[PDB]
């Protein structure tokens, strides 16, 4: 089954992602195919998939930027029916906004069926153009037609996935304790993490004994990413991935605070030194505490 | 120790 | 012995505190007697006492606001010698900036002797006027003269004192773990804590599931107090007291994040709800984790 | 639980 999470949804036939045109929150804003840049935040192209309780493999798809939902215009089963952003809620019973998402015959891509109409999300004519129509179209679950096949590129981790990434790290102290704060996290490219740091004012902060030392830099970076999350996205039900760790050196006679993020593959953590903005696989400390 |  | 810490130093004879005039960092800025408001931050009247290793009961006194040190002008033993703020360092060997501080004959107030001159800090003529001269003056350790007697009103806690205040609280979960980040903390009046909250932008922040929920408010309040500390004070070697706690309700089925501060007497904690700015003796959660 |  598709898991709850944030997805970048990429056509199987051509390199176009499902894009809410101009990120607009207006009802009836067209959802279109659009090119994308890997290892960036594709601002109009991220979708929060919320499973519907007691409806198998069925989800709402909320655009992270607009907070509006993928909507099949008037629930029509006609081929060519507009797919648009529309106001809604994460657990609506409105079938226009409910989507059954299951693996295609290829077994890696998915098809996206409207729960009401039983028609499929279709990049019309397989057009790779920026702004190409996406429509509800006649189809079947088993056919090869790449107009209706979609790679769900997972951009979020669950708290359980973050927990696993930390646990396989070789710089974790024996006494380590982790404190989880949220459920589902958008993983930032290091380019975006770095931009939040650059914009935070930390690069221009002086290290000062106790009054503005490593713990202040690390907590300030975590607050800066929290603020960025709320300010950047209108959807609810997810957090931005940014951890704080406390660590102790090998000699057990010095401690430090720092941040951490996750690799592109979501399998490992990477340490972030918030005084200088460096990324490190080894920061010179074993983590005894983390909150994220 | 205490994070410095 | 006087312990390392931040003090408000109040004359025993008249209600004048030791004040660095206008908070000025200029060398030779006069230190004067000045009236004060209890349960406020008295901005020019806070002194960081740093013990000198291997010199008994001897300290530098750094003004928290200016970062400059109490200095006996040219180390003169003449009665009437100016006491001024002067550039220095926490562990100087300059005797002009070294002060032996021991209990007076009354046993609650202290006298302040210059280590070089062996003369005493003296509110000249016991004058209660705002801007009254403070001078080095002839004296003895045992005499009653209130011109030379000073109450050291302790405005900071050690991490060990904070740890004790948390431990005597009745809302601590059995699984509680605390993570100490600094050594010595300025305790804020609730009026100042509240002002930092009002100025943080949190009062005008909306609660949003995961993306800006209780953990975001609590970490944002802690960052706001950290920033305020560094921006407000030029001295180093202390932190501002502001904790974050995670707690679980009695039923064990809901958790929350919040802040905490300390009572005026430094003996107990008080919970701070960063969404609404309320102070509470019972926030409806037992703390399982704290960092401060 | 997880702080909400
Ligand atoms: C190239 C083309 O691919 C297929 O046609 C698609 C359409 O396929 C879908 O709709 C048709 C009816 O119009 C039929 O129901 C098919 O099972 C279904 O997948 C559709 O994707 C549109 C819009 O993008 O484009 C093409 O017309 C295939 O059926 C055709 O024979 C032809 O090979
Ligand atoms: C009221 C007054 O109090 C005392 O005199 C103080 C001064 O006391 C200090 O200096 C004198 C010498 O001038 C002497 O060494 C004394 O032991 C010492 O405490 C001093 O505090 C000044 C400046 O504020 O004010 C008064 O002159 C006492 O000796 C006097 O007899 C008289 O009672
Ligand atoms: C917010 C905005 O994002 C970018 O423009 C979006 C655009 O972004 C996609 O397409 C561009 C090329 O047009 C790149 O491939 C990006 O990597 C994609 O993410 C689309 O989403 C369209 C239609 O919705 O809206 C534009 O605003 C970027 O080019 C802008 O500078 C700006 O950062
Ligand atoms: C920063 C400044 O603080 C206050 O003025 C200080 C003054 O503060 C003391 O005296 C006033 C009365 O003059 C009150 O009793 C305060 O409670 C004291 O803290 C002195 O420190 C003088 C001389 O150094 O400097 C003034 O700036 C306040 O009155 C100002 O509004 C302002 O907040
Ligand atoms: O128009 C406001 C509503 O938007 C969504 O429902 C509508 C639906 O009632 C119908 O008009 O068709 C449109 C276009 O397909 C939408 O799906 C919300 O689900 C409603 O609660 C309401 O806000
Ligand atoms: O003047 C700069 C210096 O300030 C402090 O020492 C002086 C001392 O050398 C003498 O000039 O007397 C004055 C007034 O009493 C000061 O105590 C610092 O300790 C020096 O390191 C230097 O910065
Ligand atoms: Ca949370
Ligand atoms: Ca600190
Ligand atoms: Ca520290
Ligand atoms: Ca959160
Ligand atoms: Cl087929
Ligand atoms: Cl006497
Ligand atoms: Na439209
Ligand atoms: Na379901
Ligand atoms: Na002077
Ligand atoms: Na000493």
């Amino acid at each position: 089954s598709l898991r709850r999470g944030i997805y970048h949804i990429e056509n199987a036939g051509v390199p176009s992602a499902i894009d809410l045109k101009d990120g607009s929150s207006s009802d009836g804003t067209p959802i279109v195919g659009w090119q994308f840049t890997p290892d960036t935040i594709n601002w109009h192209q991220l979708w929060l998939a919320e499973p519907i309780p007691n409806v198998a493999d069925t989800f709402t798809l909320c655009n992270l930027f607009s907070g509006t939902y993928m909507d099949l215009y008037n629930g029509s089963s006609e081929a060519g029916t507009a797919v648009n952003g529309w106001q809604g809620t994460a657990f609506t019973t409105n079938p226009h906004q409910l989507w059954t998402i299951k693996k295609s015959s290829d077994g890696t891509s998915y098809k996206i069926q409207n729960y009401g109409s039983k028609t499929f999300v279709d990049l019309v004519n397989g057009d790779s153009s920026d702004g190409a129509k996406i429509a509800g179209w006649t189809g079947t679950w088993d056919e090869g037609n790449p107009h209706q096949k979609w790679y769900f590129n997972r951009m979020s981790v669950s708290s359980a996935e973050a927990q696993a990434a930390i646990a396989r790290n070789p710089h974790i102290h024996g006494t380590y304790r982790g404190y989880i704060l949220d459920g589902e996290y958008l993983v930032l490219p290091n380019a975006t993490f770095t931009q939040i740091w650059k914009d935070s004012g930390l690069p221009g902060s002086k290290w000062r004994e106790q009054i503005y030392d490593c713990d202040d830099f690390a907590i300030a970076m975590k607050a800066a990413v929290g603020k960025w999350g709320a300010d950047s996205w209108k959807a609810n039900g997810f957090a931005i991935f940014c951890g704080v760790m406390l660590g102790v050196n090998k000699a057990g006679d010095a401690a430090a605070a720092y941040n951490f993020t996750l690799t592109k593959d979501h399998a490992d953590i990477v340490f972030f030194e918030p005084q200088n903005g460096g990324y490190l696989n080894d920061i010179g400390y074993d983590s005894y505490m983390a909150f994220y | 120790p205490v994070p410095r």
